[PDB]
RNA sequence: AAAUAUGUAAGAAGUCCUUGUUACUUAAUUGAACGUGGACAUUUGAAUGAAGAGCUUUUAGUGGGCCAUUUUUGGUAAGC
RNA sequence: CACGGACCAAGGAGUCUAACGUCUAUGCGAGUGUUUGGGUGUAAAACCCAUACGCGUAAUGAAAGUGAACGUAGGUUGGGGCCUCGCAAGAGGUGCACAAUCGACCGAUCCUGAUGUCUUCGGAUGGAUUUGAGUAAGAGCAUAGCUGUUGGGACCCGAAAG
RNA sequence: UUGACCUCAAAUCAGGUAGGAGUACCCGCUGAACUUAAGCAUAUCAAUAAGCGGAGGAAAAGAAACCAACCGGGAUUGCCUUAGUAACGGCGAGUGAAGCGGCAAAAGCUCAAAUUUGAAAUCUGGUACCUUCGGUGCCCGAGUUGUAAUUUGGAGAGGGCAACUUUGGGGCCGUUCCUUGUCUAUGUUCCUUGGAACAGGACGUCAUAGAGGGUGAGAAUCCCGUGUGGCGAGGAGUGCGGUUCUUUGUAAAGUGCCUUCGAAGAGUCGAGUUGUUUGGGAAUGCAGCUCUAAGUGGGUGGUAAAUUCCAUCUAAAGCUAA
């Protein structure tokens, strides 16, 4: 049963697994049933552009925090600052959340951007009815890209200092090792 | 609560520009009302007290408070929830016969 | 104290003349080890042979044996 | 004087799958993988494409952590090929891959503890019959095939049971 | 005596409703052993088969008592990945998730807890009539032991001040979809073989039709069809493209500022213990028994505890397409 120089395998085949094998032969099916619905959502929807508008968000977790995306929808405070109420927003095709918050000047000052450039380059029939009858666009966000954020210009100048930075990691976890024992030492003096 | 702007230390991360949130109404679940506190108060001269809580009145006064909480931590769950059953009697005796 | 078996050696990674390195070693430039430079070619250091020599990866079957000459144990002996 | 076989026809036993070792072929190459999905279509084909993700490009410690050039990226011995001279034989020069060996570099372990100090922090410098699946001008990624491995009915037929 | 109320009964009372079947997929309960560990009891097979209860065209889940520790993300479900990884395990055999990242699909919400109190404003049923998936009048009944309007934490409510912005409910004609009918090209011309030409040879035609089938042997052109278009018939759904009849309404909704307030779910959370289960390890979920809270409270932050902070949500009630 063990036998020979190779590698210990881990294949976990011990119970009925025949029983649940799942081949996807309707790979190319569904693809065609997902763009058949998507062409009569299209017709459905009047000129409506098939999606809502998105806001742009900064991604949690320090791997992916270097990198901005398409959040669920704007904030109630962004929302109040384009000019408008919630309720008319989303009737309009706007999403909105109200459980995100609002603390970086730079991601609200961006997405308040983004709804005042959705509002000129939309047009809103009126409820009368006589609908003007103009093309559809089928996609918001192509129409409204996200874009990574400038970070620095192409070349400058070199100031040093005479500082290290390798010694200024260094002191900084010292610091934050010992400031429990530090604290502890002075205040039984 | 500025940080640093280094990836290591105390207050580490990068610095922007800070904006206060507006406060949300859910953060005051547990908040007392002024109609809250009148029907507790009542509801206690009506009802009285729970056959464990005389007992704890009992220990108070003959045996200090440092017992009543472990007796009171042993009728209850966690130590925290002694600690506040502790203090509610306390109160009442000083509102029942000292004044 | 044999016979038969058995270890090593028969050169170039060798020999010789001169003198460089070190924290080791010596009473001591004494020694040890490793080197620079010079001298000695394949009767270059016995015989015979050499479908070439060296090296690596991977995997099958097998893991019941038996017989003959000589040496030899148990057993009266055995196709033991 | 062991077992199966009276006769004939048809059927009748190393398969497929997930994950892998060696080897070989092919594409590209410090990169490589279009097919989850989107676009498109003569419509389960063919053709086209963004962002991610996987593996590789850094190792070593239980961990906090730290992290690969004294030097033509070292010295020595052996090296195919090339270069010079020579009719040739040879001699000298240069020597990739590969083999052996002595060093240098990175992490771990055990020691030495400079300038400076939240006076206990900081760990420079120099060592050690110790240790690593490391560095030292990258080789890998993907697809396919024979052979081999493990889980699966697992080459085919067969228990007494539960 | 008489008349109510409360509770409990009867009727072949008026009108309804449940059972059984099917069960591939879906929501729960209950629950093995063969097998693997080269034996075997924990483990594994497996939270599987068998057994029982309950649905739909999908079911279930779902608008956070979430994930996180970041410059934060933001209902649920599924795919790619995370990953054969953290972790569990006679630490043996074996087992084994989750956050982030890309993508498919996207949708939000409402009760309880407030005095309408200058007027229960609410609703089943009966009956008459009518424009009949319902409407109106009238009469009993339900209901104050609470039926409507108003407010669900994102808020929101009671007063005061100043302002503008926006309509609702039906007919008919078309469109969108499905179920159907009908119409819409070109040789059977000669020679040979044969019982049969649909075979061979010669000469033509159509083609957005040379898919397929039939007819006495391999038939685009003999028949049905095929390809491309035209013309009808009957319904569903109000998704919407035009027209037309009703003013709904001293009705409704949104937005600025001042002030006072801002009710939010109990034998439940939580705790001990026992059993079961999970990758969850001083104990992941579930259940029995015992104990049993609080309101600047409560839950969570993957090592038990005391003390001090911080972060993050808002349980013990409910609905909802892809
Ligand atoms: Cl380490
Ligand atoms: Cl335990
Ligand atoms: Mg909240
Ligand atoms: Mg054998
Ligand atoms: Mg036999
Ligand atoms: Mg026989
Ligand atoms: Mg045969
Ligand atoms: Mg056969
Ligand atoms: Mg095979
Ligand atoms: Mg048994
Ligand atoms: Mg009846
Ligand atoms: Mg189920
Ligand atoms: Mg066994
Ligand atoms: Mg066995
Ligand atoms: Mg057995
Ligand atoms: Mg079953
Ligand atoms: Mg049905
Ligand atoms: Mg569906
Ligand atoms: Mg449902
Ligand atoms: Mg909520
Ligand atoms: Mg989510
Ligand atoms: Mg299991
Ligand atoms: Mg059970
Ligand atoms: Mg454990
Ligand atoms: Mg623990
Ligand atoms: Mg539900």
């Amino acid at each position: 049963a063990i036998s020979k120089n190779l590698p210990i395998l881990k294949n976990h085949f011990r119970k009925h697994w025949q029983e649940r094998v799942k081949v996807h032969f309707d790979q190319a099916g569904k693809k065609v049933s997902r763009r058949n619905a998507r062409a009569t959502r299209a017709a459905k929807i009047a000129p409506r552009p098939l999606d809502l508008l998105r806001p742009v968000v900064r991604a949690p977790t320090v791997k992916y925090n270097r990198k901005v995306r398409a959040g669920r929808g704007f904030t109630l405070a962004e929302v109040k600052a384009a000019g408008l109420t919630a309720a008319y927003a989303r009737t309009i095709g706007i999403a909105v959340d109200h459980r995100r918050q609002n603390r970086n000047q730079e991601i609200f000052d961006a997405n308040v951007q983004r709804l005042k450039e959705y509002q000129s380059k939309i047009i809103v029939f009126p409820r009368n009815g006589k609908a003007p009858e103009a093309e559809q666009v089928l996609s918001a966000a192509a129409t409204f890209p996200i874009a990574q954020p400038a970070t620095d210009v192409e070349a400058r100048a070199v100031q040093d200092n005479g500082e290290s930075a390798f010694r200024t990691l260094r002191l900084a976890r010292s610091e934050k090792k010992f400031r429990g024992i530090r604290e502890k030492r002075a205040r039984e003096k | 609560t500025v940080k640093t702007g280094i990836a290591i230390g105390l207050n580490k991360g990068k610095k922007v520009t800070s904006m206060t949130p507006a406060p949300k109404i859910s953060y005051k679940k547990g908040a007392a009302s002024n109609r809250t506190k009148f029907v507790r108060s009542l509801v206690r001269e009506i009802a009285g007290l729970s056959p464990y809580e005389r007992r704890l009145i009992d220990l108070i006064r003959n045996s200090g408070e440092k017992r009543a909480r472990k007796v009171a931590k042993k009728r209850l769950g966690s130590f925290t929830r002694a600690k506040a059953k502790v203090e509610e009697m306390n109160n009442i005796i000083a509102a029942s016969r000292r004044h």
